[PDB]
RNA sequence: AGCUAGUUGGUGGGGUAAUGGCCCACCAAGGCGACGACGGGUAGCCGGUCUGAGAGGAUGGCCGGCCACAGGGGCACUGAGACACGGGCCCCACUCCUACGGGAGGCAGCAGUUAGGAAUCUUCCGCAAUGGGCGCAAGCCUGACGGAGCGACGCCGCUUGGAGGAAGAAGCCCUUCGGGGUGUAAACUCCUGAACCCGGGACGAAACCCCCGACGAGGGGACUGACGGUACCGGGGUAAUAGCGCCGGCCAACUCCGUGCCAGCAGCCGCGGUAAUACGGAGGGCGCGAGCGUUACCCGGAUUCACUGGGCGUAAAGGGCGUGUAGGCGGCCUGGGGCGUCCCAUGUGAAAGACCACGGCUCAACCGUGGGGGAGCGUGGGAUACGCUCAGGCUAGACG
């Protein structure tokens, strides 16, 4: 059972992060876009598309590195050096606005699930509402 | 019989009274309905007794009797000034 | 500051106990349990039930001991 | 205002009476997890007028008998044996798993 | 109460010339000067790298030592200092200069901090009119510290005066000398302040 | 585990297992003693520790260790007991108060006085 | 692990201030339960208190609320209110008198005695303040309360002096014999003057009462101090209690003599069996300080019950597997509903505490004022991204 999407998508993004490929392609959703959307604006992937391999709705996820570091363990930067699924299935976590996390101190951004859609941390703190804390990424 | 009177909140020897609306069968330091007023009687304090005036009229027109010292410090506070 | 009445009476190795201990009937008067002294184990030897020893003991328990002497 | 309540209609084994169960669901304090705890509320009905599989509304009252608090107020969704039938196989269940 | 008896031979211990003497803690007699090792048997052997606590705790003491206070009294003002607002080092400094016998000594009402103190308890000194006799007292800006109209007279606080004829006030301070005076301007600050002291060791100390 | 898991079964709750028995959380118990017997300490120590064997106020029949280079004790002399374990003699939890009721303070003991209940050297 | 027979529901009645299985008659056979009943243990609960970064955890002293009980149990009566703390009846348990038939009791009120016990206070003064009750009122009653007394029991404040004063007395203790320590410490000079004596001296207390005015408002007046001759001021006025822990590592701090795995220390690693920086003592030190340490307990540190935040091939730990019930959980798209969830508004969250600000007691503790927060919960509206839920579709899972 594919039993979390978004989940499934991050674990993916995570897994290409670390084998520096330029693209995964991940089961589609509105909801999965919207997230990408966001991340995309942020800066963490260089974008997204819908494709289809075997005639099913896919969506490629454009990664994004750092530059080629000198050195031992010469392998570039990461972008996203951590993603991490909070408010799993059966592990539904919500908060309130004064509660939106300041994930790492202004540095990284948490994504949230709203009334106002699916938006960042400061959108949802300048939109003063809170809601389902879905993911945090540094 | 609900009661206006002073109840003890300070420490020993150096008194300070809470003039309030309470029922008449609680502890002179019980869970009393309204603060209303403060009275400092060592006068330590320019301000040694402020009340709330409007309040305390109303829960005069309600029913509450005031307490011989509480009667005083409201006619000091001017609470009965019909004029 | 030593309480002095370290008692330094004599006896016949009587049993082997166990762990370096010894039933050692006294020439004074009973057995008592007499462990062996520290110098002793350092310097090895081996009591055999049958030796003439010297206790160390203690007047609270007179019943419990201390060889000093071997042989 | 008096207590609304949503429920299930679960027995009509008795006279004027019908038997309520409200499902609620709520977070947990420590965990964080929301869950699906329930109670039964026996309930007046005045007429014998609710069956068996019907979705009510329940209003919190003034007793009408030592463990009977409730009067229904209206019939929201008329027959559901699947949730029902979740409970007494429950209750089946209840019977066997023992000594 | 207070520490009480023999003084240089904390300073000796703390390897930093400390000025609870006064005077002779200014002559060349501190025995800080012809004598820097600590007080003891042990004084002239080698000193032992010191620890990580060690050194945090010898700090702690030295500040201490300088203010001459009750350990209690010292955690109390760190946990005040805690409490408020801004950063607890500085703040907490201040504190400890906020105190009325430390005030006295800074305005050279006294040689001494000790001897201030003393001065503070036998009803030497006014503040803002009142006499207070608790040198623990909270000095805040805009506050007047004066000597005694019993006590103006008195020889030893004249002395003291004299002494202070042209003598530095702290940049936070401003004695009257004629009038026998001393207005508090500001709250006493790490930059006005050459304490010999790292107040960030003693907050790490404390954490604890 | 998992969430779901935890809310079904419950966090275990560690109960901390009451190291002395000096029953009722009583910091000191007095009692009446039988015998003052010598025991033998443990594998890497060598000695006779002096240990009383005591019933108690709680009705508890324990054995205390007793302090003191020099001791007095006797059977049915009136002690007091604090608690604290002793590492090489088995049995043992308590540690028998000195310079109280009958184990009256070691003779002549003048440095680390406060531990054994000995008075200030009386000096002039 | 099942429990229930007035037990669950009904009709009719009683009884209640009032609902009701509260009770009673009769009928029906339910009711609860692993979403943890019943049974056993434990326990008043909370506002809170401590701890903790917090989430939590423990606890519920005093102070505030409620409950519950007044030897144990049962029952009523009276009354607005009790199933009645200093009221009643009755039985038991118990102490007290008895002319043996019978009565009297109830400190879990203050105080105290006794007992248990590690351990806990004065058979204190007062109605002055507040509050209570009665009364037109005076006024009485008042172990509520106000205070004092005892106990470093906790917290806070202060004192046991300060300024000088040797290239360094003595004494004590090391030493490589030169010296070094104790230590500017002392002694001594200067200065102050906690204690202490005298002189005064309260705030807390303006009302109730009287009269003008109508017994209204308002105005004038008088009485009235347990604390207490106390706080506190004015004068004089003596240098005028330092103790305890530790000193191998943690952990701050080292030498000598005695001792010889002994005597002993220890919270753990452990030290001691002849040169002990771990023992007893002596110096020296270091930490606190009118206290210091030991013990008991609780939290921490233990992210060692882990939600934040652990794990499980070998360390404790994957059940022997399978199928399956509750339960948990769930693909993609569209629409409603808005239960969750979020948001605003407000109600509520009493005070005290805890936070911030100021003010008062010479500071502080302590307390006063003012303000905010505050989890959670109710009610009204909103929002639909996400769960839920209904309705329709889809083929990427599953099944054929
Ligand atoms: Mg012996």
């Amino acid at each position: 059972m594919l039993t979390d999407p978004i989940a499934d998508m991050l674990t993916r993004i995570r897994n290409a992060t670390r084998v520096y490929k330029e693209s995964t392609d991940v089961p589609a959703s509105r909801f999965k876009e919207e997230i990408l959307r966001i991340l995309a604006r942020e800066g963490f992937i260089k974008g997204y598309e819908r494709v289809d391999v075997d005639g099913k709705p896919y969506l490629r996820v454009y990664l994004k590195y750092g530059p080629r570091r000198q050195g031992p363990d010469p392998r570039p930067e990461q972008v996203i050096h951590h993603i991490r699924r909070i408010s799993k299935p059966g592990r539904r976590v919500y908060v309130g606005v004064k509660e939106i996390p300041r994930v790492r101190r202004g540095l990284g951004i948490a994504i949230l699930s709203t009334s106002k859609g699916v938006l960042t941390d400061r959108e949802a703190r300048k939109l003063g509402v809170g809601g389902e804390l879905i993911c945090e990424v540094w | 019989m609900v009661k206006i009177r002073l109840a003890r909140f300070g420490s020993k020897h150096n008194p300070h009274y809470r003039i309030v609306v309470t029922d008449a069968r609680r502890k002179r330091d019980g869970k009393y309905i309204e603060k209303i007023g403060y009275y400092d009687p060592r006068k330590t304090t320019p301000d040694w007794l402020k009340v709330d005036v409007e309040r305390a009229r109303y829960w005069l027109s309600v029913g509450a009797q005031p307490t011989d010292t509480a009667r005083r410090l409201l006619r000091q506070a001017g609470v009965f000034r019909q004029e | 500051a030593k309480e002095k009445d370290t008692i330094r009476t004599e006896g016949v190795v009587t049993e082997a106990l166990p762990n370096a201990t010894f039933r050692v009937k006294l020439d004074s008067g009973p057995e008592i349990l007499a462990y062996i002294s520290g110098k002793m184990r350092m310097h090895y030897i081996r009591i055999l039930p049958g030796d003439r020893v010297v206790v160390e003991i203690t007047p609270y328990d007179p019943t419990r001991g201390r060889i000093v002497y071997r042989k | 205002p008096k207590k609304v309540l949503t429920g299930v209609v679960v027995s009509d084994k008795m006279q004027k009476t019908v038997t309520v169960l409200v499902e609620r669901q709520f977070p947990h304090p420590l965990y964080g997890k929301v869950i699906k705890r329930s109670k039964k509320y026996l309930a007046h009905d005045p007429e014998e007028k609710y069956k068996l599989g019907d979705v009510v509304e329940i209003i919190e009252s003034r007793p009408i008998s030592k463990r009977k608090r409730f009067r229904v107020l209206r019939l929201v969704e008329s027959g559901r044996m699947d949730l029902v039938e979740k409970y007494l196989i429950r209750r089946q269940n209840y019977e066997s798993l023992s000594k | 109460g207070r520490y009480i008896g023999p003084v240089c031979r904390l300073c000796r211990r703390e390897g930093v010339k400390l000025y609870l003497k006064g005077e002779r803690c200014y002559s060349p007699k501190c025995a800080m000067e012809r004598r820097p090792y600590p007080p003891g048997q042990h004084g002239q052997k080698r000193a032992r790298r010191p620890s990580d606590y060690a050194v945090r705790l010898r700090e702690k003491q030295k500040l201490r030592r300088i203010y001459g206070i009750s350990e209690r009294q010292f955690r109390n003002l760190f946990e005040e200092a805690s409490k408020k607002k801004g950063v607890t080092g500085s703040v907490f400094l201040g504190l400890l200069e906020s105190r009325l016998d430390n005030v006295v000594y800074r305005l050279g009402f006294a040689v001494s901090r000790r001897q201030a103190r003393q001065l503070v308890r036998h009803g030497h000194i006014t503040v803002n009119g009142r006499r207070v006799d608790l040198p623990s007292y909270r000095v805040r800006p805009g506050d007047e510290i004066a000597v005694a109209e019993k006590s103006r007279n008195l020889e030893l606080i004249r002395q003291n005066l004299e002494a202070m004829k042209g003598r530095k006030v702290g940049p936070w301070l401003s004695l009257d000398v004629e009038g026998m005076k001393g207005k508090f301007l500001r709250l006493p600050d790490r930059e006005d302040l050459a304490l010999p002291v790292n107040e960030q060791l003693v907050i790490e100390f404390y954490s604890r | 585990p998992t969430i779901n898991q935890l809310v079904r079964k419950g966090r275990e709750k560690v109960r901390k297992k009451s190291k002395v028995p000096a029953l009722k959380g009583a910091p000191f118990r007095r009692g009446v003693c039988t015998v003052v017997r010598t025991v033998t300490p443990k594998k890497p120590n060598s000695a006779l520790r002096k240990v009383a064997k005591v019933r108690l106020t709680s009705g508890y029949e324990v054995t205390a260790y007793i302090p003191g280079e020099g001791h007095n004790l006797q059977e049915h002399s009136v002690v007091l007991i604090r608690g604290g374990r002793v590492k090489d003699l088995p049995g043992v939890r308590y540690h028998i108060v000195r310079g109280v009721y009958d184990a009256a303070g070691v003779k002549d003991r003048k440095k680390s006085r406060s531990k054994y209940g000995t008075k200030k050297p009386k000096e002039a």
